[PDB]
Order: structure tokens, then C-alpha cells, then sequence
């Protein structure tokens, strides 16, 4: 309704964070961001409070779960398709 | 509902 | 309830190019050991085709454990006419 | 810091009455120059023994550079009583 | 041009 659909791809040196966290919600999971550090990796590259995670590493959200998304969220490297307002 | 931190 | 799980992928093209496999590699070092990770997957390419995933990790490339090689080996191995790896994935319906 | 090494392999089935050597090779003839690469080695097999590993360049055969062998050639030496390779390899890290 | 050897 409204909004733009667009990829994010990160990567970490060699060990901090990449400054964002995730919501969840029950089409059945969907994931939402719920936070990022001013300061962080995820802000840099144009992720935003409120933006909605459609897939991480070309996997849609509700096929993810803890575990994954624990292993993916700390790799070097993250790739996210991200449904987000214009400004 | 569950937040993750990365 | 199926976790990780190890499978073998053996992948060959038809030039010595270092990027013709469609495929790249992030790296971490963790405890004095070396991890490798797929950064990314070309939708159409060679590694896509036998099913490598973006955050793959992979434990050997060539029989060689992933702590085992350096960057040299890394170029010289991804541009060969042949690749074996060894990966860890999730699956995936 | 060392990079890759060349070494001679010399291969007898007369040693266990072996059929094959247990290995396979890749042949890339680009720009009508040729290559040869070993892309798969049997870890109890003839070849593992004398040290061949998958990813090893070979460099020539019975003395011959891979570029002046053909597939004739190649088919005959290697389904001979024994074989020679020169091979250029990285150490094990 | 690429062919595979088995030995």
C-alpha cells in the first residue's frame, strides 16, 4: 500500500554488530524492523525503523526461523529485501 | 512475537 | 526437527575465468579458526544451478578444510575448470 | 611465504594389482592452449597414495607438456601398467 | 572445450 520494495546487502570486517533488530508477527511469520543504531552498519546502508524484512539471504520471512535467522543476523556478510515508505 | 538482534 | 544439514556440491565450467562459477565468499575468524560464508549467489549462475545459497558456510573447498586455505588458493581453485566444495546449508522447500 | 610447488609422481598398479589409479582429470583447451587439473582423487587409491590431490595443476604426463598431449594421447598413458606426472600443487596449510 | 578423464 503504497510502498517500495528493495535490496540491502551488508557486510562486517573480519567484530561489532550490524546495529538493527527484528520484530515478528502472525503471511503467517512476518518480520519487521524494530530498531536501528543511529550509529550502525544497518543505518549506513539505508534500513529503517518500521521497514518490513520480506527475505534474508533470498529467503522469504516466514520460511526463517530462530535458528536461522540467529546464524544469519551474525554472519559477515547479510543480504535483505526490504518493503520500505518513500521519505 | 520476538525481537533479534544483529 | 532437521536443522543444519552437510551436503556435497561438485561444479565445472568451460573457461579459467576467476568469476565464471557465479558465486562469492565472506570471511570471519573466530577463535583462531577461519570460517567461510556465501556473500552472494548469482540467480542464473553455475552455483545457483546445483544449489549453493547465500549464507551457505563452507567447510572445504577441494577436500581442503575452509581453515586450510588462503587467498591464493581461494583465486586459483574458484577459477579452475572444476570445483568441489563442501557445505553446510539450511533447507529449503 | 611459500606458494605452489612442483613435484614428480611416479604411479605402478603393479603395487596392489589396481585397474585404475583413482583419479580424474579436467582438460580446458582455451585459445586452443590446453590445461590439465585433476578434479577428483580416490583417498585409498594409487594416486592419494603418491600425494595427488584434487585442485593440482598437472603440468606434463610421461614427460610430455599438457599443452603437446591430445585425447588420445591423454586416454592412452593414462590407462597404462604406470604413469608419470609432473604436478604443481600448494602444500597442505 | 573442456573433456573429463577418468584413470
Amino acid at each position: 500500500m503504497g510502498k517500495v520494495t528493495h535490496s540491502i546487502h551488508i557486510e562486517k570486517s573480519d567484530a561489532d554488530t550490524y546495529g538493527f533488530s527484528l520484530s515478528s508477527v502472525e503471511g503467517i511469520r512476518r518480520l519487521y524492523v524494530n530498531s536501528v543504531k543511529e550509529t550502525g552498519l544497518a543505518s549506513k546502508k539505508g534500513l529503517k525503523a518500521g521497514d518490513e524484512i520480506l527475505e534474508i539471504n533470498n529467503r522469504a520471512a516466514d520460511a526463517l526461523n530462530s535458528s536461522m535467522l540467529k546464524d544469519f543476523l551474525s554472519q559477515p556478510s547479510l543480504g535483505l529485501l526490504v518493503r520500505t515508505y518513500p521519505e | 512475537r520476538k525481537e533479534y538482534y544483529a
